[PDB]
DNA sequence: AAAAAAAAAAAAAAAAAAAAAAAAAA
DNA sequence: TTTTTTTTTTTTTTTTTTTTTTTTTT
């Protein structure tokens, strides 16, 4: 019943281990990030904005679900719709289009990859 | 004093299984009981008819019409009279043993404690009913209790014999369950040697005529077939009511049937 | 509002004896302190968070007696793996019978009983007030690090991880190394630098810290 | 056994077998029952009395009650090719009563 | 004198009666001078008839049973003083026996919540009370003799010792001498012990006739005036009192030499003992040597004391007798 | 001014016994 | 799987005493 499930993996890789240790030590070494803009943007998007769905989302969503059914339960499509409509709330809009559904399906299939 | 009653596991004693699998009381509690009675039903017809008549007389009213008479004449006393006798005896007398009573009790303790060793060595498992020093003190107490009845100031061999017999009836009988067969590690070779010896004995001795334990030992052991446990094999064959009979003070072994 | 012992010792040491028998209710607090060091308070309508920065010194008792040729250290004690991972250092002191050591131990113990004074030796007992004075003065000191020193730490950590990938064996070692091990390496180098040195930390300080950690790790067999 | 709210002394309170003195106690689904609860009626079924020794109270009550019980066989259904002892879980001490 | 055998346990009880010398050490510490004995054995082995004797012969003794005791009943209980009105503390079994002995029977049948408290008293010899605004430390310096039974009805030699005893290891480490006693069937032993028991059961108090019940009532005459060789019990009591109050022996080097060699020999051997050997065995040797030195009415610990202590502990741990 | 009557003042609490649930295992 | 194990949860106040100090009441 969880909408997204992520698996975090830790493999012994020389590149990854060195890169992690490098920035950890750099943080310990003493020498584009908004502070509170996120809270206000989140409140604005959550309290005023309500997107809708158009047939452009219909055409992509139905065929994407069918292609995923070429063991995807019906929960999967209602998960794609929620993610697409949440992406539509971002990059402030008032309606969904192809970009939002593409991002949603990419996210939910990268989740499947793990 | 403690008087206790209980049932075994599974309800009935189930003489087919081991005594250790039938009594759930540990050795710690069972050593504090002077007398233990294991009660079983034998399902005999004569006893069943006697008990049925006795019980029907109770229900039909014929009980009282008899009992008063005996309570009148010389054979029974009322509850109150027996209560007063008990309190008088307990508040008046406290007997003591005699030198010969101690000698007779020590030998009985040695005998009943030796027997347990042979039983435990044969069954290669510890006894569920234990025999300890408390079992000697119990027999001493029973002897003095028997002496107390007659208001006697000394306990003698007459009371010692009855106390010993009561102990044999109560606790030694429970300890000596004598399992016919448990199919355990003990007598493991006997699981086949019993049938082997039975066949060898029934082919040697036809349905008539007799033999002796002396010969059945010497000749059947010269071939090194002795097991030291053939004492009860003859009795087990006797239990079949056909294979073996013992006569003439146990010397003569008679073949009686198939 | 009554604070606990964990809260009571701020910038101090909490000595938890018989940690095996202590209940999961306290295990929750032990888990949370090592994570954030800020104790959340009871639900009696106050909603209070209290500072609890403290260091932990735990003494353990292995399950059912002594060390067991059971290979897993997790089998020796009840403590979860996650709880043990947060600990900076683990020390196993197993009692192995050796004919030489017993003689000196018995002599040392019996000298104290014959004469109440401890056995005189070339070793000099430093005066305890000097102990406290030096410890406090070291605590007040604030080290600092350099970019060159921490570069060798990366090589040390990658060597340790490349060992740990094959270090997974039947008996020795506890799981695999984690970035928390790298963090604890620097954390232990802090104290060894504060001990006598100041300003930038020496390179040999990291070697000393690594040696102490490695001896503690090798204590699993011993 | 309960503590009296007023007197504050341990006292005895009734039960199902005592509420049905000179009556009938009915026990549906008598085989789907704990053994410790089932064994409590052994004294009441035959001796028609209840004995309590708890918290300084040593008393004997009276329960002249009749029991009609209903049960299900093992497997939910009766095998007519088997004897009774292998169609039920109850032992002899409770079957005799 | 009414117990047949158990010579080594009777020696251990005597060494308990004359305790060791307590050493007060820096950091606010004290090395305990009490000897604690545990007896595990088979049913009907005269374990409970020695605790009763210790109750009578000792100067101070408190009796306890496992199942009929509680933690608040052993350490202390918060009560009220009716006459004046304050709230106060009432002593329990352990603290009432300060400089005395506590005899516990059915020790294994005690509940776990009950068994933790006795642990602390066995370790620190002090009780901590922090209830109802009464924050106090109470002194309890008592010697513990205990009797228990194995997990099964009887001791099993085919199973490891820890399986036979249900007690935890932490509790078991706090006893100086653990005696495992077993009843073995042998005809000569039975003939001797039965004779002894039958001789005991034929004793008549002076002034009583045969068959006369004992009148243990005194007829309300409470008092008349209101204020091989064996020794009589009051003389033994005087001896124990005099030894405890008049001699304080000190350890010597030549005894230490024997103690260290015994400890080193015992530690490094493959014999399977009924209890593990640890660094606290040396303290047990020292305490037993001090007690034996007190028995001799001497102010120094000699080699013979070390030999006797070594023999006693070898019998206890190994049974090599 | 001198009698008879009528309330305040409580406080206190741990320590043990019995019964029903919600987690552990031969 | 049915056995043992385990926490745990209200259980509490109904009573006291004679002074000492207040209001009514002839
Ligand atoms: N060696 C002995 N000498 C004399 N009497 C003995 C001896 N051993 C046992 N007894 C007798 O056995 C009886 C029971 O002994 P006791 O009560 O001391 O046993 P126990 O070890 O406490 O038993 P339990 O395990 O049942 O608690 C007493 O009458 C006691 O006199
Ligand atoms: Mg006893």
């Amino acid at each position: 019943r969880f909408d997204l499930v992520y698996l975090v993996l830790d493999k012994v890789d020389e590149k990854n281990d060195r890169e992690l240790a490098k920035h950890l030590t750099n943080l310990y070494l003493e020498d584009v990030l908004p502070v509170e803009f996120l809270t206000m943007y989140i409140s604005y998007a959550k309290e005023h904005i309500h997107p809708i769905i158009t047939e452009a989302a219909k055409t992509e969503l139905v065929r994407a679900y069918v292609g995923m059914r070429k063991t995807a339960t019906t929960r999967q499509l209602e998960s794609m719709i929620r993610l697409a409509e949440a992406h539509a709330k971002m990059k402030l809009k008032n309606v969904v289009e192809l970009e939002d559904v593409q991002e949603a399906v990419r996210l939910i299939r990268s989740a499947i990859k793990d | 004093s403690v008087l206790a009653a209980a049932n075994p596991i599974y309800g009935r004693y189930d003489d087919l299984k081991s005594p250790g699998d039938n009594i759930d009381f540990q050795t710690t509690i069972l050593s504090r009981f002077d007398m233990i009675f294991i009660v079983k039903d034998d399902h005999n017809e004569e006893r069943d008819i006697s008990i049925a008549n006795h019980v029907i007389n109770i229900h039909t009213g014929n009980a009282n019409a008899m009992q008063n008479q005996q309570e009148e004449n010389g054979s029974e006393i009322s509850i109150e009279k027996m209560k007063r006798y008990i309190t008088y005896c307990r508040l008046k007398c406290a007997p003591r043993l005699s030198p010969q009573a101690a000698e007779k009790l020590s030998s009985n303790f040695v005998t009943i404690r030796k027997q347990l060793l042979i039983n435990e060595l044969e069954s290669t498992e510890r006894s569920s009913i234990p025999i300890t020093i408390r079992q000697l003190e119990a027999i001493i107490r029973i002897t003095e209790s028997l002496a107390k009845l007659e208001l006697s100031p000394i306990a003698q061999e007459r009371h010692v014999d009855e106390a010993i017999r009561l102990f044999q009836a109560s606790t030694m009988d429970a300890a000596s369950q004598d399992p016919i067969g448990g199919l355990n590690q003990a007598s493991g070779t006997s699981l086949s040697e019993i049938r082997r010896f039975e066949q060898e004995l029934k082919r040697r001795l036809p349905i008539g005529w007799s033999t002796s334990y002396q010969t059945l030992r010497r000749e059947f052991v010269d071939t090194h077939r002795f097991s030291q446990l053939a004492l009860d094999k003859a009795l087990y064959a006797l239990e079949k009511h056909e294979t073996i009979q013992l006569r003439h003070q146990g010397q003569n072994i008679y073949r009686s049937g198939v | 509002l009554e604070g606990g012992a964990l809260v009571l010792a701020d910038n101090g040491i909490c000595c938890i004896d018989e940690f095996d028998k202590m209940d999961e209710s306290d295990r929750t607090a032990i888990h949370e302190v090592m994570e954030q060091q800020t104790i959340s308070i009871s639900k009696a309508g106050i909603n209070t968070t209290l500072n609890a920065r403290t260091s932990i010194l735990a003494a353990a008792n292995p399950l059912y007696g002594r060390y067991n040729p059971r290979l897993s250290p997790l089998d020796n004690i009840n403590l979860p793996a996650a709880l043990l991972s947060r600990f900076d250092i683990l020390f196993l002191m197993l009692d192995i019978p050796s004919r030489d050591d017993d003689e000196k131990l018995a002599e040392h113990v019996t000298y104290v009983h014959m004469h109440n004074k401890q056995p005189d030796l070339d070793f000099t007992p430093v005066e305890p007030s000097k102990m406290r004075e030096y410890i406090a003065y070291a605590k007040t000191k604030r080290p600092v690090m350099s970019e060159a020193v921490n570069d060798y730490v990366v090589q040390a950590y990658i060597r340790l991880r490349q060992d740990s990938k094959r270090e997974m064996d039947s008996k020795f070692s506890f799981g695999q190394a984690t970035p928390r091990t790298l963090l604890g390496i620097i954390r232990l180098s802090q104290a060894l630098a504060k001990l006598r040195l100041a300003d930038m930390v020496d390179i040999d300080d990291v070697e000393e810290a690594l040696r102490l950690v490695r001896v503690s790790k090798e204590s699993l067999y011993q | 056994v309960r503590k009296d709210p007023i007197t504050k002394e341990w006292t005895l309170e009734g039960g199902a077998l005592v509420l049905a003195d000179k009556g009938v106690c009915l026990i549906d689904e008598f085989d789907k029952m704990n053994d410790q609860d089932r064994t409590s009626i052994h004294e009441a079924m035959e001796q028609q009395s209840i004995s309590i020794s708890k918290a300084g109270i040593v008393t004997t009550l009276q329960a002249r009650c009749s029991i009609i019980a209903a049960a299900n066989p093992n497997g939910g259904r009766y095998n007519s090719t088997l004897p009774l002892a292998q169609n039920v879980s109850l032992t002899e001490p409770i079957l005799s009563r | 004198p009414s117990i047949y055998g158990h010579d080594h346990i009777k020696k251990a009880i005597l060494l308990m009666l004359m305790g060791g010398v307590e050493k007060n050490l820096e950091n606010g510490s004290h090395l305990r001078g009490d000897i604690n004995i545990l007896m595990v054995g088979d049913p009907s082995t005269a374990k409970s008839q020695l605790l009763r004797f210790v109750l009578n012969t000792a100067s101070l003794a408190i009796a306890t049973t496992g199942r009929g005791s509680s933690g608040v009943g052993l350490t202390a209980a918060v009560t009220t003083d009716r006459e004046t009105g304050e709230r106060r503390l009432e002593a329990g079994a352990m603290v009432l026996a300060d400089r005395g002995v506590v005899c516990i029977d059915e020790f294994d049948k005690m509940t776990d919540v009950d068994r933790v408290a006795i642990h602390e008293v066995m370790e620190q010899q002090t009780v901590t009370i922090a209830k109802a605004g009464i924050h106090t430390t109470l002194n309890a310096r008592c010697s513990v003799i205990a009797a228990a039974n194995p997990v099964f009805g009887q001791y099993d030699v085919n199973r490891d010792p820890h399986q036979n005893i249900a007690l935890p290891d932490s509790l078991l480490s706090r006893f100086d001498l653990l005696f495992v006693v077993t009843d073995d069937i042998n005809e000569i032993r039975d003939r001797s012990i039965s004779e002894h028991v039958l001789r005991t059961h034929r004793y008549l108090p002076p002034g009583y006739l045969e068959g006369e019940p004992v009148r243990e009532r005194l007829n309300l005459s409470l008092a008349v005036g209101e204020d091989p060789k064996l020794v009589t019990i009051p003389f033994l009591r005087k001896y124990v009192q005099y030894a405890k109050e008049r001699v304080i022996p000190q350890l010597t080097q030549e005894a230490i030499n024997v103690i260290v060699k015994n400890y080193t020999d015992l530690r490094n051997d493959d014999n399977t003992k009924k209890s593990p050997i640890t660094a606290r065995t040396l303290e047990t040797l020292i305490r037993l040597a001090t007690a034996h030195a007190k028995v001799r009415l001497s102010k120094t610990v000699n080699k013979v004391d070390a030999k006797v202590a070594a023999n006693l502990l070898r019998f206890a741990l190994l049974g090599e007798d």
